[PDB]
């Protein structure tokens, strides 16, 4: 798994954290948890997208761009 | 490595709230029923925050003998 040699310096992880060594604080917790906030965040960055102009061409009176290297009928 | 509760109660009770936090706080609110039936009314009344009397949901007879009124007798129709 590893390359020959000596361990990669730092290759082992150090050991699992409890829960009571967790550096964060019980109100944030409960807050992300019951909120949503996560989710929330991914929803405004749906509402960012509906005020961004859209990629769409309107087919087939305007075409995409080709090459003139396009291969097409022979 | 989960706390126990009867030994170390105050240590489980942090955990539940961090790791079980719907478990934990539909406990809390449950016990916050009793809490202000306990503190409010008791509360209110040292403000002044008086109950409302029930309102009347039958007729209201009065209590007593009948007073003996005298008018709006046959004799004065038309
Ligand atoms: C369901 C609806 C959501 C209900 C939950 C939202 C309200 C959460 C209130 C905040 C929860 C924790 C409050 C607290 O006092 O936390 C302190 C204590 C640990 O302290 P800690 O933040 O970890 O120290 C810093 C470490 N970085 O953490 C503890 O020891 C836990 C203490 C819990 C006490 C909760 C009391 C508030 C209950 C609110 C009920 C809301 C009812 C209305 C809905
Ligand atoms: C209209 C106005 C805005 C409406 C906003 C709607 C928001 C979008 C709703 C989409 C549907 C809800 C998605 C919920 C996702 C979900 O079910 O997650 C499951 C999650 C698992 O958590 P659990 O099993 O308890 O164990 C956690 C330890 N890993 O369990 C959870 O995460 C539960 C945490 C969410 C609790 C929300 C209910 C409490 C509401 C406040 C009180
Ligand atoms: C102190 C109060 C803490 C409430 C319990 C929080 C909790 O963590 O309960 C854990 C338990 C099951 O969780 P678990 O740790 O995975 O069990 C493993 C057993 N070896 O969960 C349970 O067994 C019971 C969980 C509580 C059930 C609450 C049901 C709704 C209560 C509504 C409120 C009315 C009562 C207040």
């Amino acid at each position: 798994a590893t390359p020959a040699g000596p361990p990669p310096k730092n290759f082992r992880l150090p050991p699992p954290k409890n829960w009571d060594e967790e550096s964060e604080s019980t109100i944030d917790k409960v807050g992300k948890y019951f909120l949503m906030t996560e989710m929330l965040r991914g929803m405004y960055v749906l509402l960012e997208q509906f005020f961004r102009p859209p990629y769409t061409i309107y087919y087939p009176f305007e075409k995409g761009p080709i090459s003139p290297r396009f291969r097409g009928e022979h | 490595t989960t706390p126990r509760f009867w030994s170390t109660p105050l240590k489980y009770c942090r955990w539940a709230a961090r790791e079980r936090p719907a478990l934990f706080f539909s406990v809390v609110i449950g016990a916050l029923g009793p809490v202000t039936l306990a503190t409010v009314p008791p509360l209110r009344r040292l403000i002044g925050d008086v109950d409302a009397a029930p309102i009347p949901l039958t007729y209201p007879i009065p209590p007593g003998p009948r007073k003996q009124l005298k008018g709006y007798d046959d004799d004065t129709e038309d």
